[PDB]
Order: C-alpha cells, then sequence, then structure tokens
RNA sequence: GUGGAGGCUCGUAGCGGUUCUGACGUGCAAAUCGAUCGUCGAAUUUGGGUAUAGGGGCGAAAGACUAAUCGAACCAUCUAGU
RNA sequence: GCAGUUGGACGUGGGUUAGUCGAUCCUAAGAGAUGGGGAAGCUCCGUUUCAAAGGCCUGAUUUUAUGCAGGCCACCAUCGAAAGGGAAUCCGGUUAAGAUUCCGGAACCUGGAUAUGGAUUCUUCACGGUAACGUAACUGAAUGUGGAGACGUCGGCGCGAGCCCUGGGAGGAGUUAUCUUUUCUUCUUAACAGCUUAUCACCCCGGAAUUGGUUUAUCCGGAGAUGGGGUCUUAUGGCUGGAAGAGGCCAGCACCUUUGCUGGCUCCGGUGCGCUUGUGACGGCCCGUGAAAAUCCACAGGAAGGAAUAGUUUUCAUGCCAGGUCGUACUGAUAACCGCAGCAGGUCUCCAAGGUGAACAGCCUCUAGUUGAUAGAAUAAUGUAGAUAAGGGAAGUCGGCAAAAUAGAUCCGUAACUUCGGGAUAAGGAUUGGCUCUAAGGGUCGGGUACGAUCAACUUAGAACUGGUACGGACAAGGGGAAUCUGACU
C-alpha cells in the first residue's frame, strides 16, 4: 500500500509549525541563586499576542546581577497581570498573582500555573489559556509536592520547581463557535497544516486502512492495540472504553 | 449644448435615469451637506452671540 | 429605532450557522466588544485588543484577561483565594 | 542655487579665490500695469553652489557691474 | 534578459561570432571537402539553451 | 492626457516603487519616483511621536546638525518632556521615602 | 434618522468551466472557438523564492496530480529478460 | 502554406557609455561547512551545537619596526530576493540605431584629506525661553537603553498632486449659401536650496452643572474641558533662486548651399459626492492582531583630553581629491517567449482622454497605432453563424434541449413558510420622450460696546404644451409560481 498521513507528518517538510509571527519561547527565567536564596524583581513592559497561541505573553524585564545589563523574559499572562507591575520571582517572594514562587512556599489550594515538573525546565505544566495546577499538599521530609493538573492526573513533584501564581488568561476561548471553515483555516494557518481532515472511510484502501468498500465503512474494528504498527493506528488507539461517557470518570 | 440644457432641467426624467437615486447622488452625501450646513450655522451664530452655548448645544444635538 | 427584535449583532451572518450557534455568539460578542472600567483610572474606557489583552485608551495600560471578557469568575475566585492564604500565613 | 539678499556677501563673495566665472543676466519684467522695468540678475559660479542676486535697481546694478574684480570672467546676457 | 550575467553575454558573443558563413578561399584548397557550414545556427530555427 | 511609463525596471507597484506624475518645463507628463516617506521618532516610554525632531530616513540623520536630532533636555532626542518629568518625580519621591525606610528601621533596632 | 457589518447579494476585470451533449473534430488547437453559465473581497486569484522525489511524495480524497507519462514517473543497465 | 521589388529572410557591417538605475550588501522561508558524532562506504545528521572556536580602540618606544605595556569585548562560517530592506540626480538637447548612462547646465551622497572664516574659553567644554521648545555651531571613550528601518485588511471623511471641465485675454489653424464674440490647438517650469505653511500632539494662564466642546461616523473633559495665547512634525502647498538663457506657439527677412538670422507672446483666474493616485486623522474585523536583519541616529554615563599673550572645536559654512566590476540594444507577443511553426492556445505587471450611462459595462469619438489574415467571379443544393414568420401554443422530445418572452430606473403592492436574520427584484401592476416653466435644496462677506450685497452647484418633485400613444426608442438588461427528493450554507 501507500504511506498514510500520520505516518508523513513525521518528516515535518509541510507539517511543520509555522513560527513567523512568534514573539519567542514562554519560557520562565533560569534559577541562578536569586530564585533560590531571595527574591529577584522585574517588570512587565508589555502583553502582546502570540500567534498560534490563544493565552497572551507578558516581556518582563529583569536586571542582570552580574553585568551591567537588562535581559528582557517572555511570561505567560496570567489573569489579573498588567502592564508597569512589578513581578517578584523566588524562594523569599510573595503569594500574589505573577509571582514565579517555589512551590514548596506555597499554601496549599494555591493556583499556580507554568509549573516546572523538574526545577530549570523553565517552563510546563498548565500553559495554556484558562489552564490552572492545584497544590493538594506537601511531603517536606522527601521534599515533594502533590498536584492535580488539568486533566484530573494527580502528579509528585520537587518542591524547589517553581510556578507562577494565578490562571493562564485567554480563558473562555473554546466557549464561542468559530461557525465557518474560514475561522478554523486561519487559526490553523498560523500553527501547522492539519486541517481541513479527509475522513480515512472516505479514501481508497491504498490511502488508509478504513478506505474501500461499496459503502462507506470501517469493517474492522476502529479500536487499535497499542502494540501495532505505524500504518495500523488509525482509529482509537489502546481504548480501554468506548462510546458516549455515562456517568463520572471514578478517577 | 447637452449640458446647458441639463443646467435648464432638461434630459433629467425618468426615461433617462438608469441607475438609483443613490448610485446617481448617496444619501450619506445629501445629510453630510446638510448637517454641514446646520453646523456651521450654528457655530456662526454662538460666535455672533445671537445664540448662547446651552440653546447650541440642543440644537447641535438636534441636528 | 429597533432594527431586529432578537438577533442584534448576529444580523450579520443572516440566515446562516443556526439560531442556537448565534445565539452563543450574540452572548460572547456582545462582552468582547463592549467598553469596560478601568480600575486604574476609573473611565469607561477598556477595550479588547486581541484575546486576552485589555486596553484603555486613558491610562494606556494594559491587563491580561479573558477572551471575551476582562475577568473570568474563576480568576475572580482566585484573586480572593490567594488573598484569603496571603492574610493567612502572616496573620 | 542660492539666492542672496546682502551686496557686501557679493562682493566678498566674487573674490574667493575658487570663483572664476559670474553671469549678469538681464530680464523685462512687470511691477504692474503701469510701468515695466529692467531686472539684473549676478549669477555667480562656485565650486559647490550658483549664488544669485537680484537687483531691480538699474542704477545700483550699473555701479555693482563697475564695482566687479577685472580677474573675473563676466558673461553678458 | 536585459538585466543578464556576463557569462552569459560571453557565451552569445562566441555564438554572434560563430553566426557565420563558411569563406570562400576555403572551397578552392587542395583537398577540400567542407561545401558549407553546418554548425550555422538562428534564433528561429533552434535555440542555444546555454 | 499624455500616459507615463514607470522610469526603472521594476515594473511593479512597489512600495519603494511609488511614482508622482511631475509636469516638466518640456511640458510633457513624466514619472518621477518618490522615496518612502519618513516615520517619525518615538518616545521609548510612551510611543509617541516626540516634537522638535526632524523626520527623516535613518541613514539621512547622519547628513543633519545635532540640532535637528535633539532638544535642550536631558534624554532630549529620546524621552518625552512629561516622561523625563514623571521620572524626575519619581526618583526624588523613591529615594526620599528609602531615607524614611532607613530611618524607620534604625528606630526599630535601637529601641529593640 | 445616522452608521456601513457580512466566508450576504446583482454584476464587470479576473478565476472557473454548466448546457448547447453547438462549431471544429486528417482542427487555429494532441482539449481550442462561440454562445450560454458558476463565482467575483474572500477557504479569493496570482508572480517569484523555498520545501516535499518514486512503494516515495502530495492529496477539502477523483486512485487525483507528481513536465502531453501514474491502480506506482522518467533515464540507463541487468536484457538479445522469459 | 497566393505573391513579393518587401521582411523578425539572405549577405555585409554598425550599435548597448552610469559614484546617483539595478546587481553587488541585508536578512526571510530555507539551504549549508567547521567542531563532533554516525556510516563498509558513496556520504548522513546537525548549525551553537559536550570546541582551548576572536579582533577592536588607544598608544608606548623612539636600536625600530611594531612586539611588549595596558584596557575592551564574546556574536561564533557562509549562501539565500534584479517585486521585501537599501546612501546618493534632475531638466533640456543629441543618434540610423544609446541614454535618469552621452553633451550642456544645475545638484546630491559616501569615503578620505585638509586650511581659512565663523562659534567657544580667564565662570574652561554656548546662550535664549515660565514651558512646550529654539538656534549656524556650541567636547564626550567603554558600557548600557531607546527609536527609526518595520509593516494587515476594509469602510467612509479631509487635504494635496496630475487629469478632466471651464471663463477672460494674447497667438495660429478650420467652417463661413445662412448661423456661429464660433470649433480645434499653444500659453509649460524638474531635481535641489532658502523663507513660509498642518491635522494630530504638547506647553502656559484659567478653573467648568443651568454641563459644555465636538465628528459624516460620539467621543473627550477636576488624571483639568470650552476659551485666550503659544511650541512642534514640514507629508504637502505658496514665494524666491534653479529659470528662461530652456522648451512651446507665432511673425518677418534671408538661400544651389553648411542654411539660418532677427523680432514678439509665453498672462490672469474659477469649479467639483468628478477620475486616478498619494497621504492624514478615525472607525470596523479577528480563537487571524497582520517579517527579519544589515544600516543610521539619539539618549544615559563621564573615561580622557584640554585656555589667556593664548588655546581648544571640524555633527556650522566654504574650499581639495576619488568614486571600481558587471548589466544597459530590441521584442515582450494573432510574428521576436513556450507550445515540432510566422499555431485563434498559454504567459507576471505600470500609465489610462471626451460623450452616453450607476458604471475602467456595452456603443461612438480624440491622442497614438494598425488597415495585417491568398485573391477574383458568381449566388445551386447541403451546411456554419445570424434572423423573421399567419393561426395554434410543447400537441414536439427521454426530457421545453434550443430559442423566445422578462429585463434599467421611479411609484405602488407584496403570500406561504421561517432558525425572525430571511423569503423578496416574491408575486403582481402603473409610469418613463421632447419642449417651455415652477418650487425646494447652498457658500463668502457685512453690522454701537430682522436683513442686504455677492458667487456658484447638479439633485429632487411638480405643472402646462407637444407627437401617427411614441419615449430604459440603438446598446444594455431577472421569466415567474406551486411542490417533492437530496446535500445545511460559502
Ligand atoms: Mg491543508
Ligand atoms: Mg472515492
Ligand atoms: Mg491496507
Ligand atoms: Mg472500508
Ligand atoms: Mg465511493
Ligand atoms: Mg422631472
Ligand atoms: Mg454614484
Ligand atoms: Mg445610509
Ligand atoms: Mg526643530
Ligand atoms: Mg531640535
Ligand atoms: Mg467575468
Ligand atoms: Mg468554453
Ligand atoms: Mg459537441
Ligand atoms: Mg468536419
Ligand atoms: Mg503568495
Ligand atoms: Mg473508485
Ligand atoms: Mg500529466
Ligand atoms: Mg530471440
Ligand atoms: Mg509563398
Ligand atoms: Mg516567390
Ligand atoms: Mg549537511
Ligand atoms: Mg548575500
Ligand atoms: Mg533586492
Ligand atoms: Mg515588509
Ligand atoms: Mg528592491
Ligand atoms: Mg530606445
Ligand atoms: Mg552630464
Ligand atoms: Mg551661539
Ligand atoms: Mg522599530
Ligand atoms: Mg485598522
Ligand atoms: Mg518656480
Ligand atoms: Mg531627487
Ligand atoms: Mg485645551
Ligand atoms: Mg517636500
Ligand atoms: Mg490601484
Ligand atoms: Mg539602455
Ligand atoms: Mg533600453
Ligand atoms: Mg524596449
Ligand atoms: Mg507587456
Ligand atoms: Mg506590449
Ligand atoms: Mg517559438
Ligand atoms: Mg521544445
Ligand atoms: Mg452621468
Ligand atoms: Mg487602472
Ligand atoms: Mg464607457
Ligand atoms: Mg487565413
Ligand atoms: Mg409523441
Ligand atoms: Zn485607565
Ligand atoms: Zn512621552
Amino acid at each position: 500500500g501507500r504511506v498514510i498521513r500520520n505516518q508523513r507528518k513525521g518528516a515535518g517538510s509541510i507539517f511543520t509549525s509555522h513560527t513567523r509571527l512568534r514573539q519567542g519561547a514562554a519560557k520562565l527565567r533560569t534559577l541562578d541563586y536569586a530564585e533560590r536564596h531571595g527574591y529577584i524583581r522585574g517588570i512587565v513592559k508589555q502583553i502582546v499576542h502570540d500567534s498560534g497561541r490563544g493565552a497572551p505573553l507578558a516581556k518582563v524585564v529583569f536586571r542582570d546581577p552580574y553585568k551591567y545589563r537588562l535581559r528582557e523574559e517572555i511570561f505567560i499572562a496570567n489573569e489579573g497581570v498588567h502592564t508597569g507591575q512589578f513581578i517578584y520571582a523566588g524562594k523569599k517572594a510573595s503569594l500574589n498573582v505573577g509571582n514565579v514562587l517555589p512551590l514548596g512556599s506555597v499554601p496549599e489550594g494555591t493556583i499556580v500555573s507554568n509549573v516546572e515538573e523538574k526545577p530549570g525546565d523553565r517552563g510546563a505544566l498548565a500553559r495554556a489559556s484558562g489552564n490552572y495546577v492545584i497544590i493538594i499538599g506537601h511531603n517536606p521530609d522527601e521534599n515533594k509536592t502533590r498536584v492535580r493538573l488539568p486533566s484530573g492526573a494527580k502528579k509528585v513533584i520537587s518542591s524547589d520547581a517553581r510556578g507562577v501564581i494565578g490562571v493562564i488568561a485567554g480563558g473562555g476561548r473554546v466557549d464561542k463557535p468559530l461557525l465557518k471553515a474560514g475561522r478554523a483555516f486561519h487559526k490553523y494557518r498560523l500553527k501547522r497544516n492539519s486541517w481541513p481532515k479527509t475522513r480515512g472511510v472516505a479514501m481508497n484502501p491504498v490511502d488508509h486502512p478504513h478506505g474501500g468498500g461499496n459503502h462507506q465503512h470501517i469493517g474492522k474494528a476502529s479500536t487499535i492495540s497499542r502494540g501495532a504498527v505505524s500504518g495500523q493506528k488509525a482509529g482509537l488507539i489502546a481504548a480501554r472504553r468506548t462510546g458516549l461517557l455515562r456517568g463520572s470518570q471514578k478517577t | 449644448a447637452h449640458a446647458q440644457s441639463k443646467r435648464e432641467g432638461r434630459h433629467s426624467g425618468y426615461g433617462k435615469r438608469k441607475g438609483t437615486r443613490e448610485a446617481r447622488l448617496p444619501s450619506q452625501v445629501v445629510w453630510i451637506r446638510r448637517l454641514r450646513v446646520l453646523r456651521r450655522l450654528l457655530a456662526k451664530y454662538r460666535d455672533a452671540g445671537k445664540i448662547d452655548k446651552h440653546l447650541y448645544h440642543v440644537l447641535y444635538k438636534e441636528s | 429605532a429597533k432594527r431586529t427584535k432578537k438577533v442584534g449583532i448576529t444580523g450579520k451572518y443572516g440566515v446562516r450557522y443556526g439560531s442556537s450557534l448565534r445565539r452563543q455568539v450574540k452572548k460572547l460578542e456582545i462582552q468582547q466588544h463592549a467598553r469596560y472600567d478601568c480600575s486604574f483610572c476609573g473611565k469607561k474606557t477598556v477595550k479588547r485588543g486581541a484575546a486576552g489583552i485589555w486596553t484603555c485608551s486613558c491610562c494606556k495600560k494594559t491587563v491580561a484577561g479573558g477572551a471575551y471578557t476582562v475577568s473570568t469568575a474563576a480568576a475572580a475566585t482566585v484573586r480572593s483565594t490567594i488573598r484569603r492564604l496571603r492574610e493567612m500565613v502572616e496573620a | 542655487a542660492r539666492e542672496i539678499t546682502d551686496i557686501k556677501q557679493f562682493l566678498e563673495l566674487t573674490r574667493r579665490a575658487d570663483v572664476k566665472t559670474a553671469t549678469v543676466k538681464i530680464n523685462k519684467k512687470l511691477n504692474k500695469a503701469g510701468k515695466p522695468f529692467r531686472q539684473t540678475k549676478f549669477k555667480v559660479r562656485g565650486s559647490s553652489s550658483l549664488y544669485t542676486l537680484v537687483i531691480n535697481d538699474a542704477g545700483k546694478a550699473k555701479k555693482l557691474i563697475q564695482s566687479l574684480p577685472p580677474t573675473l570672467k563676466v558673461n553678458r546676457l | 534578459a536585459a538585466q543578464k550575467s556576463f557569462r552569459i553575454k560571453q557565451k552569445m558573443a562566441k555564438a554572434k561570432k560563430q553566426n557565420r558563413p563558411l569563406p570562400q578561399w576555403i572551397r578552392l584548397r587542395t583537398n577540400n571537402t567542407i561545401r558549407y557550414n553546418a554548425k550555422r545556427r538562428n534564433w528561429r530555427r533552434t535555440k542555444m539553451n546555454i | 492626457a499624455q500616459r507615463v511609463t514607470f522610469r526603472r525596471r521594476n515594473p511593479y507597484n512597489t512600495r519603494s516603487n511609488k511614482i508622482k506624475v511631475v509636469k516638466t518645463p518640456g511640458g510633457i507628463l513624466r514619472a518621477q519616483h518618490v522615496k518612502k516617506l519618513a516615520t517619525r521618532p518615538k518616545c521609548g516610554d510612551c510611543g509617541s511621536a516626540l516634537q522638535g525632531i526632524s523626520t527623516l530616513r535613518p541613514r539621512q540623520y547622519a547628513t543633519v546638525s545635532k540640532t535637528h536630532k535633539t532638544v535642550s533636555r536631558a534624554y532630549g532626542g529620546s524621552r518625552c518632556a512629561n516622561c523625563v518629568k514623571e521620572r524626575i518625580i519619581r526618583a526624588f519621591l523613591i529615594e526620599e521615602q528609602k531615607i524614611v525606610k532607613k530611618v524607620v528601621k534604625e528606630q526599630t533596632e535601637a529601641a529593640k
């Protein structure tokens, strides 16, 4: 047969991301000395829109403690953050929206975002519009913090890991219908080439496993094992259940 | 000669019109001329003192 | 005068896309095209630049907010939660 | 390319040691419907710019011509 | 093209100098078998493809 | 009703290929290319066009005098007058309050 | 009344290619001509540059397109293949 | 694909002139070395990486050339756009064929040398202004910051330029049985420089409800409105220089001839939902918020260097030198490109007159360009393309295929159904010419501390009269309705 569309995205020719109008990677500041012994102050200069991204970015300016210089940093803006706001980042910083405290030094129930899952990765969990991580508890010995992620998963991560206090801005974005193929087209014009989507069952069997037939039908089960190979995985991979979700997830 | 007769008002009836009234002269253009007239008059009068600012205001927003 | 009974700003879509979809869109379009009160200058001049960016014409301040409203209920709740926890560890 | 309105500056400028050529253009102009008069233009050629002096009085123009240097190459027209 | 490279101009000059018939004293030489110029090119009949 | 041609070899209506029709002493209409128009310099703080400064293309600022590119105030050709006022006031008042924060702590430490 | 929204609409340029199953059908043309038609401010049209190469690509999916070549291109060789 | 004295044919020659136009340079998507690592290997990855990855200012010495004396700095190749970015040029004239390239004249930029004048200093590195800010200038290294470069689309409004239209006058030509103070045409002014000129924006005074100012579009004001007075950007425009000496239109007098020579005029205005284009300030749209780098400037800082019988300054003025290499002719298409060809095909873009008219629609015309395609003689059938037909009116045909009918604008009037937005130009009806009038709709000036004069618009409505009842008179230009199946729509 022929190599199928999902196999063909890994080569990354026309499927790469369109990163022209992106302002940079939204990373936390490097964890150098001040953010693990005291705090460092920076200032929000502007909240800008990032192409390919619903959440706005904040350009925060800090000072270099070792050279006369004005290193700038690109944060994902949390809801309530404004221009001319002083951001405080570090161990001994105050529990206020926009600060970059560690997770050990916040109480339980605290709402944070852009959380390092490992100290020094400079930005992970809860980065998208409206998303946040909840702190649940602490293990001060075995210095660890349990957190609820937006998926519902519970995760144990280092107390030295950092997070921005508050909620990522842009919430409520998926509540509005697009109404238009064109609105979806402009959404995906700046992300990557993954739209429009042709149904495999509307194809020929050379092009897709679900292709073929004198009626449009999948034929075999659309539930594919995890131990299937590239070219077979087209459907519902490793589906524990299937169908309309009737009740609580029981997680 | 045709333009001189157009001036006198000829060759302008319903049978010599092929475009809409708005295509020939837009309602927005007529409105703009009219407001400009009224506002220019009101401002002339307020400056001359024939009218006070309190009457000018209600007449401005009425116009 | 009143030009539409109930579609309002969604009259630009005419008869297309469905009434249920147009109601949802109306509810949020009114919000995102509205003017909001500035917490800093006290004026009714806050408007949306893009999704999540709310700028005031006077005072030129820019706040990160919701996509179609300045403040989400969740963010107000977080503001109050964090205020309560901050006043809890010092007190 | 530059007009001058001071005659002492013009005389100093005629003696600048890069100035080799000058021109005297006579024009017929009108001040109004009553009297047409005779305008004179003294154009001195420097290296970077042409300097032009406009004299509307023929009496002053006549004295200014006499007051020119002899080493200067003058073209009447 | 009017805005052209020196290389293309050079090859064009060589072609202009080649676009000649035979000299006719070459036909009078002892043991001569050249009658005409077989490598003759015209801009209408065959393109150079350079 | 004379008609004009592009006077250079770019045939496309690009920003760099804007033409103005001009009548010449020979009586004919000719297209003359116009350079792109100059943007005014802006304050680093508020972003507003700061007055007094000449409006030129970047390389043309090297041909003009210092007076055409600055005003006679601190941060002259870089920041607005009111922004300079604001930062003067801010500096003075924040340093005074630093002194005050210092003596409050110097009081508390002598007390305890 | 103002205002001037819209993957709205009539309709040019343009993009496409419905019907005449018209002309032509050893043609003007290895796909054109004419009239009639769809659409015509956007999921529009389009130049140049760049990337993707043959069991591979690319595909709003027709097994379509990939230089008049596609249900696996073209060139040479194995090969005077059987 | 007839012809041919002609030719994009044949033969022989001539022809492409740049510091300012491009390339060259920058980066874009991306390509691609080095280091390293894979791979039997051809070679692959990767592009700042797990590298000991460099060169920049000032001098000190005066065997002397340039090391050591110092300090600084850390991007880490390179390629990638003749439409993106970008230092700098215009007029007139000239050739058989070249021109923003040649001639003449008038400018500008960069790079480098440099002297004089000017400015400044014995309060050493200037003064004025309440301020916005101003000026001919009026030190300023490392380092740092900021700006410009550098940016969507649509809508309307404002301003400008060119064009269109048009009055008077100075000239030329045309018509002139009759009429026509008439019809056509010339009356132009570059780059650059100087003075002046602006919406927005900002400053000072002052202190606003009886709320005011104000846009076509409704926003602004005790975070200081209206107002009075000022500062600024110089897009743009005006005046002057350039520059009338040029170019244009004319008259007169000269000649085998190179052929001219001599005189004049080249002026003063107006108008606008006009066309095109640029620009400004606004508004709308987005789960779309609409490049980057080279390059240039400013600021912060204050290293270092500096005057009085004499110094310092070269972002002020003037003056001197130089500006390389390549391209540059021509076609750009019913004959110069691709389609086997001088093929009705295809192939990116700029400029764009008058009339009709909503209209770069169709129709006619001016400028400019063509008048090319084998022709002549006849007018049978059958054709292709165009059309017309009495009475009937889809009986034709699988099927109203094809064609006809309708068609613009103004007024009237508009159903079912409906997601209340639509349906809808629903359906269905009336009118429309020419002429002579009427009415209404405007701008600028005027008034001690109600109006008059003047100037100019095409828009609408109406009445008489008129005609072989014709008048969207050519062109242009929807057929409609009642229902079903099916796909929501674009
Ligand atoms: Mg796609
Ligand atoms: Mg299929
Ligand atoms: Mg299969
Ligand atoms: Mg199947
Ligand atoms: Mg099928
Ligand atoms: Mg009438
Ligand atoms: Mg109109
Ligand atoms: Mg209207
Ligand atoms: Mg100034
Ligand atoms: Mg200045
Ligand atoms: Mg069309
Ligand atoms: Mg066709
Ligand atoms: Mg057929
Ligand atoms: Mg036949
Ligand atoms: Mg494109
Ligand atoms: Mg099939
Ligand atoms: Mg093919
Ligand atoms: Mg055999
Ligand atoms: Mg022949
Ligand atoms: Mg012959
Ligand atoms: Mg490589
Ligand atoms: Mg390069
Ligand atoms: Mg280029
Ligand atoms: Mg650009
Ligand atoms: Mg260019
Ligand atoms: Mg030529
Ligand atoms: Mg010359
Ligand atoms: Mg001075
Ligand atoms: Mg910038
Ligand atoms: Mg806009
Ligand atoms: Mg002039
Ligand atoms: Mg110029
Ligand atoms: Mg004011
Ligand atoms: Mg100018
Ligand atoms: Mg245009
Ligand atoms: Mg040339
Ligand atoms: Mg040429
Ligand atoms: Mg040519
Ligand atoms: Mg062409
Ligand atoms: Mg052509
Ligand atoms: Mg050919
Ligand atoms: Mg070929
Ligand atoms: Mg008209
Ligand atoms: Mg046009
Ligand atoms: Mg027309
Ligand atoms: Mg023929
Ligand atoms: Mg029958
Ligand atoms: Zn505010
Ligand atoms: Zn400012």
